[PDB]
């Protein structure tokens, strides 16, 4: 029943600070020793350090000292590593976790300098089966998320990885209708149909 | 000669080695605590009074190297009992028996007792709803209990238990078992 | 200094076959006369997912297919029946000093018998036909080996990682170019070279199939 | 007055009420029970010795209540300690700590210990292949436990315990517990 | 002393349906204070199995979903999911006192759809001829429920003397039954008869299935 | 994998006494306590008591004392429990138990004084595609005898019913289900094995 809930995605400019949040619910805030691990360019992890939430009592690697600095906040049960002089090496996903068993869902985090301009979505239209697509282009920063019908048809949607090219995302769907593209840090909520031709 | 206060010594070792251990009284186990820290300052005092009052030589002979031992040891024996006291500011790192403290995270508040050993298997009985993990009476629980508990030396040691599997008798009765997952050096 | 090498770099087992990792440590990762090791499993898209937690006695819920063992500084990770529902990534940890490192990773991809692509065509649309350009897609869904070749009779290609439950791959090609190029030619075709078949499926266009 | 002999007794009381938890080694706790055993009559002699001396009047004060009680509460625990060696010919019965065995069936033969109280749940810990079961040395053991041990008192209470679930940890350790069954008088 | 009396003497339950039998104690079986107290299971042909060993603690390998409850003088064990494989009888017993008593027991009979019974007769066998005696056999397979009817017709009328019959327990894997029954006569009478019929009125099918045969259909 | 494996079925005169044996494997002879249970007159049970092999220790209800006296042999690890002074309301099953979950297979025991006779078996031949043809079994004593079908021929389909007590003699019938296809193309024998009569009679089933 144990749950943490971390903060979301974000995007900062090289230089700057940074704060996550890792909301503890299901358990006695107070027991645990909640570790930070750093999961970067593609598939490789990292360990950051742990703290106890009953007396400080922190311990960082070497490598992330004057890097992180973990800290607590007992009222409201939250955790809260944050990052100081953030440079383009930083982009990485951060999880907490406490027993090596319950882990968090992790935090994107982009560093860069570049707008967050908002996606173009497209339609795509032309047996067996009939396949449908809807292509999403020329958005900054990852990530967006692409539902086909809010939820339905599930038993094929086949999205596919976003390629860099001239700092705009590009990626495509295809279901074998509705085409919603969510995208977090732009607000931004596109919707497009397809009919036939 | 002298022979009622001495014999009525002989019933103390009777009361003492037989109602000595980890009882399940915690008041009667602080008593006893306390009564062995005490017990240490009487026999330097007591040596030195009976070494100042040089009789038959005696006081040369033996009454100054025995108490030059037990003035030696107490001196480590509170130095090493001061850093743990350091590493973990608990106030039960003073006891004179052990220098291992086992810390179990009970319902709000964490509870800290002394560990003879450090053992890569622990054990813990529910027996009616009273909880006791390694022989100490922590009080009433049930068989949803806390899943991590750690036990602190001092020298640079802190390790943490992960616990295993539990199981139910007999309606409010139990087991279960918590066993080492990761070491942690100061 | 306690860097941890596991280098099987890719796998490739049967259904039902006995899957192996070989993780092993640097010099000295015993202390306290027992050796400690986490095993960790990675799908994409979510947080690691712990199985076996000191060498052995894997943690509850986990299926007894996975097996942990070892000692000194050579350790394994063995999953004897092996379902399509592995494919997933696989790391090592010690949990014994002041760092705590992990592996380097092990990517599983299950065998199964050979498949052909299901090759499809998308045009243009008017939508960004207004705005200056055009993007012919492809689509190649559910074939096997990942290993394809297409051609365009200025591209980029997308692969899918292997679905978890009919073990295949997809793919998409994207051309994008400026739309004045675009009325320079009249038919466009997509075609693919698999190791299934010994002539490759074509699929082609026309600005007049409208 | 004397300061150096009677000072050396008290070093012996941190010897004792330190040491007194010995289970590890056999030999050591069957020397303490020995010491506890053959200590019961000596302080009894040494009261009478200070009674019929009459000096003081304090012989006749409390140096004749104290051997009278102390031997009337010896008289009493020696005829039960024989009760349960009639019901049980164990000879472990006459030891002077508890009145309650435990028989563990290891490889080929029957192994008997004292047990302080008999309780619904019992534990087992094989740490390292060296079984100890309710923190007595039981030898070397693996995991391949025996399901069914004994509990024995004198006033009926023949109770039946059996093996409720062995998990295996690090490769050679383990634990397990046995849970009541049942209940046969005498 | 202690008899321990649980009075459900049969009981059907459905297949998911849950049942639950209620043996009770006698006087004060909560010695040392907890209760104590055995659940058998035996199936025909086979020693009894033990399930839940003190009112709770199900036995290692049975599927959990047999519960025991209850507590001073009145306890219960309960089969939430009925399957189709259970269709035994099931024991209480106290183990507290030195007559260890067991319960009478519960025979738990599974309830199902109908279905008609399949008929067949038989010939006396021509290795019986030098007997001097004759044995005429029906049988019944894959019936439901276990009440039904045999009729034995001799030269037209009916007979009613001699006549035996035997029925199978109920099967573990359909929870039908089956029925054999027997027409034994001396060759005397065997003489002066020429038409044999076995006739099998079920619950249903208010018309009886027939199967008859002659003297001369050698 | 603890194994008990009991004597068998015997039958006993009025008046005499028997001796009954639970040779065990699998684990050390010392250590546990071997019940006996009584199942009698149908699917009630009583107890009858226990022994500790390791010395002695016989404990017994107030019942069946004077009735059945507990021995041990630890050298070829068997239990020897034996009853006395035999009558009619002595015919039962036996079981010796450990730890209330390892049971023996069961020892029938028949009291009466009569003669073994033994068993007469004929065939039934039928004189869709699913057809029956079985054996009976008639006038045997005492209980058991086992029937089977060619020790392979239709493990399934077959159907054996309970014995019926007629004058001092018992009949018995099994019946198996075949289909139209290979019958008669194949060959399918019963077989009954009388242990009390120590014989084995085979006889097939011909068509008519
Ligand atoms: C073995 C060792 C284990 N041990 N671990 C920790 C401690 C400890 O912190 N002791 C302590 C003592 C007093 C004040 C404080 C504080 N503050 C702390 C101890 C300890 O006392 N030990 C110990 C040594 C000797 C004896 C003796 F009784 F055998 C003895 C007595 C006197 C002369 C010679 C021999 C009995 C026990
Ligand atoms: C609490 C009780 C638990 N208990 N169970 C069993 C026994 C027993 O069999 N004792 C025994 C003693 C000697 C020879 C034999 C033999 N053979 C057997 C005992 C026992 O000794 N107990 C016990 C009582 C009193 C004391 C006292 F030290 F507190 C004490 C001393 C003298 C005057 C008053 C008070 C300390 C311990």
């Amino acid at each position: 029943e144990v749950q943490l809930q971390q903060s979301g995605p974000e995007l900062v400019k090289p230089g700057a600070s940074m704060k996550i949040s890792c909301k503890t619910s299901g358990y006695s805030f107070t027991g645990y020793t909640m570790n930070w691990v750093k999961q970067s360019h593609g598939k490789n992890l990292e360990w950051i350090g742990l703290i106890n939430p009953y007396n400080g009592d922190t311990s960082y690697n070497q490598k992330f000292k004057g890097k992180a600095t973990l800290t607590v906040d007992k009222s409201s049960s939250t955790a809260y590593m944050e990052l100081l002089s953030l440079t383009s090496e930083d982009s990485a996903v951060y999880y907490c976790e406490v027993i090596n068993t319950y882990w968090g869902q992790g935090t994107l985090v982009t560093v860069s300098a570049a707008k967050t301009t908002p996606p173009s979505v497209y339609p795509l239209a032309p047996n067996s089966m009939v396949t449908l697509g809807c292509l999403v282009k020329g958005y900054f920063p990852e990530p967006v998320t692409v539902t086909w019908n809010s939820g339905s048809l599930s038993s094929g949607v086949h999205t596919f990885p976003a390629v860099l090219q001239s700092d705009l995302y590009t990626l495509s769907s295809s279901v074998t209708v509705t085409c919603n593209v969510a995208h977090p840090a732009s607000s931004t909520k596109v919707d497009k149909k397809i009919v036939p031709r | 000669q002298w022979n009622l206060v001495i014999g009525f010594l002989f019933l103390t070792w009777i009361c003492l080695l037989q109602f000595a251990y980890a009882n399940r009284n915690r008041f009667l186990y602080i008593i006893k605590l306390i009564f062995l820290w005490l017990l240490w300052p009487v026999t330097l005092a007591c040596f030195v009074l009976a070494a100042v009052y040089r009789i038959n030589w005696i006081t040369g002979g033996i009454a100054i190297a025995m108490a030059c031992l037990v003035g030696l040891m107490w001196l480590s024996y509170f130095i090493a009992s001061f850093r743990l006291f350091a590493r973990t500011r608990s106030m039960w790192s003073f006891n004179p028996e052990t220098n291992i403290l086992l810390n179990v995270p009970l319902h709000g508040t964490i509870l800290t007792r002394p560990l003879l050993e450090s053992e890569l298997v622990i054990g813990a009985v529910i027996l009616r709803g009273h909880l006791r993990i390694a022989g100490h009476h922590l009080g009433r629980c049930d068989i949803k209990d806390l899943p991590k508990e750690i036990t602190v030396a001092t020298s640079r040691t802190l390790s943490y238990y992960k616990l295993g599997a539990s199981q139910r008798v007999a309606g409010d009765s139990g087991f279960a078992a918590y066993s080492r997952y990761r070491i942690g050096n100061y | 200094d306690i860097v941890m090498t596991q280098s099987p770099a890719s796998l490739a087992v049967s259904l039902g076959q006995r899957a192996t990792i070989s993780c092993k440590a640097s010099q000295s990762i015993d202390y306290d006369g027992d050796n400690y090791m986490n095993w960790y499993q990675q799908k994409p898209g979510q947080p690691p997912k712990l199985l076996i937690y000191t060498t052995s006695n894997l943690e509850s819920g986990i299926p007894a297919r996975f097996s942990g063992s070892g000692s000194g500084t050579d350790f394994t990770l063995n999953i004897h029946p092996v379902e399509e529902g592995d494919a997933a990534t696989y790391y090592c940890q010690q949990n014994n000093e002041d760092p705590y490192t992990f592996g380097g990773g092990t990517k599983l991809e299950i065998k199964r018998a050979d498949a052909a692509p299901t090759v499809s065509i998308f045009p243009p649309s008017s939508e960004q036909l207004t705005s200056g350009g055009a993007s012919v897609v492809c689509f190649l869904n559910n074939f096997y080996p990942k290993d394809i070749n297409v051609k365009w009779k200025g591209v980029l290609n997308s692969w899918t990682d292997q679905d978890s439950k009919d073990s295949t791959y997809s793919m998409s090609s994207t051309l994008t170019l400026t739309k004045d190029e675009y009325e320079r030619h009249n038919s466009y075709t997509c075609e693919a070279t698999h190791k299934t078949s010994t002539s490759p499926i074509v699929k082609s266009f026309n600005r007049n199939e409208c």
